[PDB]
Order: structure tokens, then C-alpha cells, then sequence
């Protein structure tokens, strides 16, 4: 199914300028299937690209290969993890000889840790782990061809992610202890996404839960597949319109800080009411050092009312509750924040993200099949100062 | 019946995520679209991308391993 294609300097420029103008840091995956007669990586084409990018002053980070666990199926070539590690060492030497001698290198972008994938990741980290700056792996919950609505709302499906994360850390701690672990490509469902689901409000339960679990478990960076493109799991559709997961992602960015904390629900039902706690993002002008950001997912079919523990019970709380714009309910491509439809002011202007201040001491209402952020003002948490 | 008490651990950060914790990708396959320059030149798209800064943008996907750089191509 997959054929070789070429790309131009123009294409490289289009990509870099997009990233640069947008304040994003570009990571470029190099082709690992360029092989010598003895199945060593042939670095000649990469050398051409590195030189070009250095010639243009492009500050770029690098990867080599995507899902090398699948190379036999995709290209009838098997590359073992030991060889891949050597290939990475060879790329690292090229970077060290380039104009950006300190450029970062990530890999190996393996799929989620089945027996054979875990084996490949282990042998890769043993061989090449010294030259990678973070370990990258990928995750999807479901096949987009067969995924159901029901699956997108099922805690038993959401929970499978926990075991994948545990298995990756088990490999990493046995080979390269303390190395940073990144989700290098992830979404709800593979095969380009689940039609009519992966681009809707319903997609947000998986996305927000994955973010919460990733942060809580030690994953440092989560790369959402995709910002824009052909698959259903895009954040922005082919008309350049943002979908509900874009607005969810923007709110997360604005409200959720780097320091991860913990929340849990008493009585120990851990299933349908899912809660996460970080310090509030210190770049948000509205809030101050010490504030907390709670986020919560309600997969029950009734509203739940959450009570904050001492010493936060009477604090002013700002609610940021997301619900779909009708008539398509959870299958809507439009979302409202605290009852206001989210939409661009114009092509140059995101809207303000308006809070709903709650009555101090009130329980936090979370409707059925919904998710919300809650900022606890003047929380004065020392860990967050 | 529908009221629930939360317990919080707030003594110290349990983990520190990157400021770029929420990052994004563009699938390698998109560079095979004839309108790639129009798509990524879109001012509307760039505005939306700016809203997620700081973030990594990872260019990659299955097509990563079927893409070859050609310095001659226009
Ligand atoms: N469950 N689960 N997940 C594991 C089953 C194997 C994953 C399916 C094989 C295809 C994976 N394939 C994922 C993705 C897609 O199919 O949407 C595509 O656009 C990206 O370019 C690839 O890197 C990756
Ligand atoms: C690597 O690939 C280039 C371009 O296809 C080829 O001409 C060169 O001889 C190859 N190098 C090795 C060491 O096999
Ligand atoms: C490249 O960019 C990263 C991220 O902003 C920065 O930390 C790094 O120092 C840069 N390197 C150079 C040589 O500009
Ligand atoms: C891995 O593959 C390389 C290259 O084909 C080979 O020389 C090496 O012996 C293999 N290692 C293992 C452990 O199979
Ligand atoms: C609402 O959820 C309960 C479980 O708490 C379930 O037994 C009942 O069938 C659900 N109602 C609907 C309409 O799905
Ligand atoms: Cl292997
Ligand atoms: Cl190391
Ligand atoms: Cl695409």
C-alpha cells in the first residue's frame, strides 16, 4: 500500500515557517527504511536534509523512523531493536557534526507495548538509549473502523491506557532509568479516526482522560495526532474550523500548570467520575501563585456534585464547563463553555475563555456526560509557589 | 446520593510536565497533498496553532519511512 515519495526544499520551508510563525518547536522524523546492503541505516539522504536545514538556520529536533515494530508488515524489511539503536548512534554523530551540535534526538516511536514491541523497545534502549533525549511511543485505544459511541464513553476502555503506560515504564526502568518518556503520537482511534466520533464532543472524554493519566503517571509530553489533516482525529477540520477537542486543548493549555498533583473520589468508585489536579498555569494572568486547577470527567448519566476538601471548601472557584451545542448532543462538532458557543472572533482572533464564578462554599456541579475545569482561587498551596 | 467528596494531595508536586506537555503532530502524509503550501500558509490555521504555544509540532507518521528529500525538486 505504501510507496516512496519525494519532498522538496519548498515543502521543508512550508513546514518550518508554519512552526516558526506559530511559536511551535518542530520535530522532524527521518526515513529509517533507507538501508545499505548489510541492513545498516544509509544516512546519505538525511545528511542532505541536515545540511539544507543548517544552511537556512532552522532549529529543528529529530527522530528516526515511525513505528519500526511494523516495518516487516509495511515494507517486508525487519530491523531489530539493536540495529535501530546503532542507527540512532549514527544519526547522533551527524547531529554533533552539524551547525546545531546540541540538537535533540527522540525515538524510537514504537507502537504501544505488545510482547514484540516491548522486546524491540528494550533492545533499542540497551543499544541506543544513550543518545536519545526522550523515549517516544504511540497509543490508540481502538480501531477507528469499528469503534462505537459506547466505547468512547466506557471507563473500561479508558482504563486500558494505564496498563500501556506501566509497561513502557517497566521497560525504561530496566534499561535507562530516569530517561524522560513521551507519547510521540496519540489519539482516540487508528485508521484515521472513528467516523462521526473522533471529531466530536464525545472525543473529549478520551483526550482529557489521556492527558490527566499521562501527567499523573509520569509522561512528560503528549503529542496529539493530528493538529490538522485527513484523519477524523484532527483538532481542526479541512475548512480550518476548530473542533471540540481544539477548544478543550486550548482551555487545558490556559489553565493547567506543569506541577502535577493528585485528586481522588472518596468511597473509591474510580470508574465513571475521573478527577485530576495540577497547580494552575502561572502564565494565566487571571490567577496567582498557589492557585489550583482541578479537572473532572463525568461518565455517569446523571449530574454529580463535587465537594472540595478542607482547606479549600470556601474558596472562590471559577468554573469552565464544556457541553455540546445541539442538536447532536455528544456527537456535536460544536461546544459551549459555560453556555457560550466557542468560536473564533475572526481569522486572527481567538475568543476570550470566560469563567463562571461559583458561590463560595458551593458544591461543583458536573452534568452527565461532561467535563470541566475548576480553578480554586487563593488556594495558597506552597507546592505551587 | 449524587454528592461526592474529593481528597487532594497537595504537599509536593508528584511530577513536573513540560510547558509543552500538550503538543501536536502533522502526519507525514500531508506533505504529499498538492495544496500543502496553501494549507500550512493559512493565516486562520496559524492563529489556531499559536493558541497552543508553547508546544512541539511533530512531523511524522507511517509516510515518514517512505519520504525522500530531493534538493532538485521545485
Ligand atoms: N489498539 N491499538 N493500537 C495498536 C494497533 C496497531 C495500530 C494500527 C496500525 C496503524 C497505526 N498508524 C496510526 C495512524 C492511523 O492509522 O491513524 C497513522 O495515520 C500514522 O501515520 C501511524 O503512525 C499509525
Ligand atoms: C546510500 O544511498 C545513496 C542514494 O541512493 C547511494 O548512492 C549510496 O551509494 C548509498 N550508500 C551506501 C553506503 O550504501
Ligand atoms: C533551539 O530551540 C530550543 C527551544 O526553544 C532552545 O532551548 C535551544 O537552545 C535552541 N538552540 C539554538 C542553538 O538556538
Ligand atoms: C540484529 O540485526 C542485525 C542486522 O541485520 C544483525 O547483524 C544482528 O546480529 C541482529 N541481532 C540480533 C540480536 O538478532
Ligand atoms: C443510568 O445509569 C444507571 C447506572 O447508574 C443504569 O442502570 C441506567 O440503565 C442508566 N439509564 C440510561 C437511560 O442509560
Ligand atoms: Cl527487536
Ligand atoms: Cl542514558
Ligand atoms: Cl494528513
Amino acid at each position: 500500500k505504501f510507496k516512496n515519495s519525494t519532498y522538496s526544499r519548498s515543502s521543508v520551508d512550508v513546514l518550518y515557517t508554519f512552526a516558526n510563525c506559530s511559536g511551535l518547536d518542530l520535530i522532524f522524523g527521518l526515513n529509517a527504511l533507507l538501508r545499505t546492503a548489510d541492513l545498516q541505516w544509509n544516512s546519505s539522504n538525511a545528511q542532505l536534509l541536515l545540511d539544507y536545514c543548517s544552511s537556512k538556520g532552522y532549529n529543528i529536533s529529530w527522530e528516526l523512523g515511525n513505528e519500526p515494530n511494523s516495518f516487516l508488515k509495511k515494507a517486508d524489511i525487519f530491523i531489530n531493536g539493536s540495529q535501530l539503536g546503532e542507527d540512532f548512534i549514527q544519526l547522533h554523530k551527524l547531529l554533533r557534526k552539524s551547525t546545531f551540535k546540541n540538537a535533540k534526538l527522540y525515538g524510537p516511536d514504537v507502537g504501544q507495548p505488545r510482547r514484540k514491541t516491548a522486546k524491540m523497545l528494550k533492545s533499542f534502549l540497551k543499544a541506543g538509549g544513550e543518545v536519545i533525549d526522550s523515549v517516544t511511543w504511540h497509543h490508540y485505544y481502538l480501531n477507528g473502523r469499528t469503534a462505537t459511541r459506547e466505547d468512547f464513553l466506557n471507563p473500561d476502555v479508558l482504563d486500558i491506557f494505564i496498563s500501556s503506560v506501566q509497561k513502557v515504564f517497566q521497560v525504561v526502568e530496566s534499561t535507562r532509568p530516569g530517561k524522560k518518556v513521551w507519547l510521540g503520537q496519540t489519539s482516540s482511534a487508528y485508521g484515521g479516526g472513528a467516523p462521526l466520533l473522533s471529531d466530536t464532543f464525545a472525543a473529549g472524554f478520551m483526550w482529557l482522560d489521556k492527558l490527566g493519566l499521562s501527567a499523573r503517571m509520569g509522561i512528560e509530553v503528549v503529542m496529539r495526532q493530528v493538529f490538522f489533516g485527513a484523519g477524523n482525529y484532527h483538532l481542526v477540520d479541512e475548512n480550518f474550523d476548530p473542533l471540540p477537542d481544539y477548544w478543550l486543548s486550548l482551555l487545558f493549555k490556559k489553565l493547567v500548570g506543569t506541577k502535577v498533583l493528585m485528586a481522588s473520589v472518596q468511597g473509591s468508585k474510580r470508574r465513571k467520575l475521573r478527577v485530576y489536579l495540577h497547580c494552575t498555569n502561572t502564565d494565566n494572568p487571571r490567577y496567582k501563585e498557589g492557585d489550583l486547577t482541578l479537572y473532572a470527567i463525568n461518565l455517569h448519566n446523571v449530574t454529580k456534585y463535587l465537594r472540595l476538601p478542607y482547606p479549600f471548601s470556601n474558596k472562590q472557584v471559577d468554573k469552565y464547563l464544556l457541553r455540546p451545542l445541539g442538536p447532536h448532543g455528544l456527537l456535536s462538532k460544536s461546544v459551549q463553555l459555560n453556555g457560550l458557543t466557542l468560536k473564533m472572533v475572526d481569522d486572527q482572533t481567538l475568543p476570550p475563555l470566560m469563567e463562571k464564578p461559583l458561590r463560595p462554599g458551593s458544591s461543583l456541579g458536573l452534568p452527565a456526560f461532561s467535563y470541566s475545569f475548576f480553578v480554586i482561587r487563593n488556594a495558597k498551596v506552597a507546592a505551587c509557589i | 446520593q449524587d454528592v461526592v467528596d474529593l481528597d487532594f494531595f497537595t504537599q509536593e508536586p508528584l511530577h513536573l510536565v513540560s510547558p509543552s506537555f500538550l503538543s501536536v503532530t502533522i502526519d507525514a502524509n500531508l506533505a504529499t497533498d498538492p495544496r500543502f503550501l496553501i494549507l500550512l500558509g493559512s493565516p486562520k490555521l496559524r492563529t489556531l496553532a499559536r493558541g497552543l504555544s508553547p508546544a512541539y509540532l511533530r512531523f511524522g507518521g507511517t509516510k515518514t519511512d517512505f519520504l525522500i528529500f530531493d534538493p532538485k525538486k521545485e
